[PDB]
């Protein structure tokens, strides 16, 4: 048992919010810098459920035309898909049918989740009443936002329920192994003291929802 | 769509490995990590959720075991040693800053500069008091 | 070559292998395209290769021929058409012989066929393609994979190519598709492929749908595939029906009665979730189309012409059988289910709300018996369905027809608020919130107001999902009570209203709700604050002590509340309707601008103390300071009751707050704050005027930072010069105006997106000139040395605004005010204004376009300037 792996392809336009969703799920952080990806980046994610561990291999692809690389050569042997669009720009939503078309012509009968990112921005341009693609294609739609962690775990939960088959599936708490006990050289201890001083000097970012 | 197939496993037994340990404290907090590898200093988020101070049943080792909300993935897991002292942040009464040499959140030890923040000053003071009690207990244990 | 290994490395998760393969393939494509394409097609056509290699080769060939960018696609097509004919012939022959040799369900050669065809068909370079595909489909001996691949290729070609290229061979395409879609096909895979191919090619067959003999055949085959014993084919055929209804609504009257109605109704009752979802989506789409047609008909009636299309009201005729099925599907729930899961139960509510909004009063009698029967059922599913349906039908029917129903059902809803089931309580809270929002005149009077308020206060301690809706209901209820005729009196404020008896308990309970250990869920805490700001805004003059106490306890939290100002985003509590945006935005501004009654300067003390404490705790820099700064402006604003004489706290901190120049939006907002603050008291701005002047001049002269800051800084220069000035002479404005008129207007005085900055800057400069003259005029006789009377001003203005003579861009409105103020100040200033008449007559033209907008703001100030000139001439 290779802890049950699956291949997930993340597709969408330029801004959208991929590689920020994946980065928030990987380490936990918000990237405010936009650096377009070249080709694809493969990141493993693990979740724990009442049936055991489930591992996704997220293939975060590039939504830019000139950085596409192997455009559709990534959606081969894929087993699940996420189509992401930005709710603050209607062009990102107009291209959802094209991404779906490119997905279906290479993969047959795979679970696909449609996600609308950047909900928290306000002055939203794609109102929730105008999102009808999931109704037409029998898809599962979610409103997420990687900044506020709103519904940010729902797509993986839905895909986990669909892939093994258990409409009553939950994320159980990750096992907590015993951390090791080690020691450091006194010079590195003094360096850590100086780093602690300079960190305590620095001010934490101002946020909320604690 | 649908992909319900064979890889559906059994139920097994779920063990959080927090057994054999007494929960001395539990509070909602937010964690930050100091990014000291990307040349210029910067503070990165690490998670939001319940931080606990778990004391081992017979070994008497106190550890911090914060977890993330709605995903239940560990964002902090390390022991407490006598040298660890909570320091106030820059003009904040609800945040503490400390340093550790072996953090096991990613199942690989990494030195970390952590900063925890609470909802109000009362929770911060309770956490600091319990942290000081645990540190003093560890120091007394190791002294003997 | 080892192209096979490179192709097979395109599925490796390792980054290095992917980059190596991509670089190899791009290099090979650049070196010699024809040989590369021939090698790829040779790799694809060999059955001995693995699936990965063949699909990768097919995708490479397809990507060499098409792109999402239209221009790149045209370039790639032209590049293909310029290759040598023999190489193209070899590629086409290799690709076309792969059909039927791929033993995997989605074929790759079909994409290559479609890509090559979309390039060669418009120039008739592949005339033996369509006959070959038709022969493959209609041959009785064709295998399963051959028919499936050819049908996929036909669908792709009809989906991608231009609609006007194959108009002469569409009939054979339709015949092949229908042959694959017929009932006698041994294989369900072929039927599924044919149904998908027809789905892809529904826009291409627009010309065929205008012929009855073809439309009947298409509809018959679709309505016969809806009965296939295979679920996938049924769903595909239902999707076909939905799209056909979307595209060809005008031709469905013949098939609506005998064929479509029964099929859709039987689909909505199916046990299989996909079939039921498609059956419900059919009628949701019908409602969407009929609402669009109703909008079109209303627009045509307003215009005064018959509508181009007339609706036929299918939903209005199917309501009797639609409503019971939907209300029955609303009972398909479970104890542990997610609210947003998109199952038939979720879709039924959306369809019911659509039907309500589409049919208005005709849906109430068809849904009342279900509510009145199952509202006390022992099974929680039926009670939940009853309250859910009651909530769904609330939008669209006339309020007068719904008031008796809600009045009758209010006690049962209050009782269900305490139902022993979580789901029922949640749905009941949602329905009560919707009643309070949509029907104000209903749940404020009279015999059930007190138990309703008691149940709401009790539910403020319930689960956060319920409490958010309770806060929403409280806010809407306070708004209704203040708006209602229960508010008497002509003193612009009610003496009392219906909530006066329970006001204190309501605000106390909301404040306690704010301090909850779980207030983050469903942004409950945020919602509370919003409610806590509505009630104090909509109150009466007998609960003012509670208002003042609540405002005092709120303003101490100002830092946290501003940090939460953008952390609402609706999506909870106040559903659907959302106004003024953001948590605080203007809501905090409006409540702070309205709460001011009976001096109550303690509120001002608390808010300014909190602001300065936040500023000091910032300890340098601070992006969020902007949110504070505008707030300060909002507490000066028109608050002269206790805030025209601020002059106590922000005066030493003005420069400190303005010190943050690294930010630009903050900079412009602070400039506006200075502009509106200088005209407040004009007493303690003197010490800081020179400091801010020199600092912002240094900032603007180098950062550049010219489009945004410069107009506002010059406007506030004029504004401060309105009252305070004299020691800065006139060089400061003169140099900047000369540079701007010589450079920013004499080069490219044209276009549309650039004239706005120019005209706004000119208007600001003229306003600043008038302000400088008025302030230096002393307002009594001259009260100034008057050395700058006409020599540097009158001479410069005629050569400054003359650039408008170049194009005379449309500067509508305020330019007339500028001309009027210029004329008035010049007349009241001195004698040498006649030289302005000696200048170019473009001012007259500047008047003419100015006179484009009627005569209110255009001719009044021009006439004022003219009469000032006439008075000067009479004095002359
Ligand atoms: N306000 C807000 N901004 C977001 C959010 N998510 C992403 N962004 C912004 O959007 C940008 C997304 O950039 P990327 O992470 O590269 O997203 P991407 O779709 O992978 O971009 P490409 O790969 O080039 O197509 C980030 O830099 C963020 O600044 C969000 O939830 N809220
Ligand atoms: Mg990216």
């Amino acid at each position: 048992e290779p802890q049950v792996q699956f291949k997930l392809v993340l597709v969408g336009d330029g801004g959208t919010g991929k590689t920020t969703f994946v980065k928030r799920h990987l380490t936990g952080e918000f990237e405010k810098k936009y650096v377009a990806t070249l080709g694809v980046e493969v990141h493993p994610l693990v979740f724990h459920t009442n049936r055991g561990p489930i591992k996704f291999n997220v293939w975060d692809t590039a939504g830019q035309e000139k950085f596409g690389g192997l455009r559709d050569g990534y959606y081969i042997q894929a087993q699940c898909a996420i189509i992401m669009f930005d709710v603050t720009s209607r062009v990102t939503y107009k291209n959802v049918p094209n991404w779906h078309r490119d997905l279906v012509r290479v993969c047959e009968n795979i679970p696909i989740v449609l996600c609308g990112n950047k909900v928290d921005i306000k002055d939203r341009k794609v109102k929730a009443k105008s999102i009808v693609f999931h109704r037409k294609k029998n898809l599962q739609y979610y409103d997420i936002s990687a900044k506020s962690n709103y519904n940010f775990e729902k797509p993986f939960l839905w895909l986990a329920r669909k892939l093994i088959g258990d409409p009553n599936l939950e994320f159980v708490a990750m096992p907590a192994l015993a951390p090791p006990e080690v020691v450091m050289d006194p010079a590195l201890a003094a360096q850590y003291e100086h780093d602690l001083e300079v960190a305590q000097t620095t001010a934490l970012p101002e946020e909320d929802a604690a | 769509h649908f992909q319900a197939v064979v890889p559906a496993p059994d139920e097994q037994e779920i063990a959080t490995l927090e057994e054999d340990e007494e929960e001395l404290f539990c509070n909602r907090a937010k964690l930050f990590r100091f990014a000291s590898e990307n040349d210029l200093p910067e503070w990165k988020e690490r998670g939001t959720g319940d931080v606990k101070l778990l004391k081992h049943k017979e070994k008497g080792a106190i550890r911090l075991l914060m977890r993330r909300d709605k995903t239940l993935k560990i964002c902090a897991n390390h022991y407490i040693t006598p040298m660890m002292e909570l320091k106030p942040n820059a003009g904040s009464d609800r945040a503490w800053v400390w340093n550790t040499h072996a953090d096991f959140a990613d199942e690989c030890p990494k030195p970390e500069l952590l900063a925890i923040r609470f909802l109000n000053a009362e929770n911060a003071q309770k956490f600091k008091t319990k942290f000081e009690e645990c540190r003093k207990e560890i120091e007394e244990r190791e002294k003997k | 070559m080892e192209l096979i290994t490179i192709l097979e490395k395109t599925v490796s998760p390792d980054r290095l292998e992917l980059e190596a393969a991509q670089k190899f393939l791009e290099r090979a494509a650049v070196e010699n395209l024809p040989t590369f394409l021939v090698e790829l097609s040779r790799v694809l056509a060999n059955p001995g290769n693995s699936q990965v290699a063949r699909v990768a080769a097919g995708l490479q060939i397809k990507n060499s021929l098409t792109s999402k960018d239209p221009d790149i696609k045209a370039q790639y097509q032209q590049r293909w058409l310029a290759i040598d004919a023999n190489a193209r012939r070899e590629v086409k022959n290799y690709v076309l012989h792969t059909l039927g040799t791929e033993t995997y369900r989605p074929s790759s050669a079909s994409q290559c066929v479609a890509g090559i065809a979309c390039a060669e068909i418009p120039v008739n370079q592949w005339p033996e393609l369509i006959p070959q595909l038709v022969a493959n489909v209609t041959n009785p001996n064709s295998t399963e994979h051959m028919k499936e691949s050819t049908l996929e290729a036909i669908g792709y070609i009809c989906q991608d190519i231009d609609p006007e290229q194959l108009q002469d061979k569409s009939n054979e395409i339709l015949t092949a598709i229908i042959q694959g879609m017929r009932k006698e096909e041994p294989s369900n895979n072929v039927k599924l492929a044919a149904t998908n191919a027809l789905l892809n090619s529904l826009e291409f067959t627009k010309a065929n749908f205008d012929k009855e003999s073809e439309r009947h055949f298409i509809m018959q085959v679709v309505c016969e595939a809806t009965q296939c014993p295979d679920t996938r084919v049924r769903v595909a055929a239902l999707q076909n029906l939905v799209k056909i209804m979307s595209l060809y609504y005008q031709y469905m009257e013949t098939y609506m009665g005998p064929a479509l109605f029964a099929i859709t109704i039987e689909a909505m009752k199916s046990d299989i979730d996909e079939v039921a979802l498609q059956g419900i989506e059919f009628w949701s789409n019908v409602c969407d189309e009929e609402m669009d047609l109703a909008i079109e008909a209303s627009e045509a009636a307003e215009q005064g012409r018959p509508p181009e299309h007339t609706s036929k009201f299918y939903a209005k005729g199917a309501l009797q059988y639609l409503v019971p099925i939907l209300t029955q599907t609303l009972t398909k729930q479970d104890e542990n289910d997610d609210d947003d899961d998109w199952n038939p139960c979720k879709a039924a509510g959306v369809c019911l709300m659509l039907l309500a909004t589409c049919c208005e009063d005709d849906i109430v009698p068809h849904v009342l018996p279900f509510i009145k029967e199952h509202i006390k059922n022992p099974d929680w599913r039926y009670r939940d369905a009853a309250v859910m349906a009651f909530g769904c039908i609330l939008e669209g029917p006339e309020p007068s027809q719904l008031k008796p129903l809600v009045i009758q059902a209010m006690p049962t809803l209050i009782e269900l608020m305490k139902d022993p089931s979580v789901v029922v309580r949640d749905t009941a809270a949602w329905t009560v919130g919707r009643i309070c929002e949509l029907l104000p005149e209903a749940a404020i009077n009279d015999v059930y107001l007190a138990p309703l308020l008691q149940c709401l206060i009790e539910g403020l301690s319930a689960e956060p999902r319920v409490a958010s809706n309770v806060c929403w209901a409280f806010s809407s209820l306070a708004e209704a009570a203040y708006e209602a005729a229960d508010v008497a009196d002509d003193q612009e404020e009610p003496a009392t209203y219906c909530l006066s008896s329970s006001f204190e308990l309501i605000v106390q309970k909301l404040l306690e709700t704010t301090d909850r250990p779980d207030g983050h869920q469903n942004n409950l805490r945020s919602s509370a604050y919003e409610s806590l700001m509505e009630i104090v805004k909509n109150s009466a003059k007998d609960c003012y002590p509670a208002v003042q106490k609540t405002t005092l306890v709120i303003m101490e939290r100002l830092q946290q509340v501003l940090q939460m100002e953008s952390h609402i985003q609706s999506t909870s509590d106040r559903i659907q309707f959302n106004d003024l945006q953001s948590l605080l935005c203007a809501t905090l501004q409006n409540v702070l601008r309205k709460v001011q009654h009976q001096d109550a300067l303690q509120i001002s003390d608390v808010v300014m103390a909190s602001l300065l404490r936040m500023f000091q705790s910032t300890a340098g820099s601070g992006g969020v300071q902007e949110d504070a700064l505008m707030a300060v402006s909002t507490l000066v604003e028109v608050l002269g009751g206790e805030f025209l004489k601020y002059m106590e706290a922000f005066k030493p901190f003005l420069g400190i707050g303005l010190k943050n120049y690294a930010e630009y939006q903050v900079c412009l907002a602070a400039v506006g704050l200075v502009g509106d603050l200088c005209r407040a008291l004009q007493s303690n701005i003197i010490p800081f005027c020179d400091e801010v002047m020199q600092l912002l001049l240094e900032n603007l002269g180098n950062e550049n930072v010219h489009r945004s800051v410069k107009p506002q800084i010059l406007s506030v220069f004029g504004d401060i010069a309105l009252a305070i000035g004299g020691e800065f002479k006139k060089y400061l404005e003169v140099v900047l105006n000369t540079l701007q008129q010589a450079s920013q207007a004499q080069v490219d005085k044209s276009d549309y997106d650039m004239v706005d900055y120019l005209n706004e800057l000119r208007e600001s400069c003229l306003e600043a000139y008038t302000g400088i003259v008025q302030g230096l005029k002393g307002d009594q006789e001259n009260v100034h040395p008057d050395v700058m009377l006409v020599q540097p001003r009158v001479e410069f203005i005629l050569s400054f605004i003359d650039h408008i003579a170049g194009d005379e861009d449309h500067t509508d409105g305020v330019v007339a005010c500028a001309a009027g103020l210029i004329g008035d100040l010049c007349t009241a200033f001195g004698k040498d204004v006649l030289k302005l008449v000696e200048a170019r007559p473009m001012i007259h033209e500047l008047l003419t376009e100015g006179r484009r907008s009627k005569t209110n703001k255009a001719k009044t100030l021009a006439r004022w300037a003219t009469k000032e000139l006439r008075k000067l001439k009479n004095q002359a």
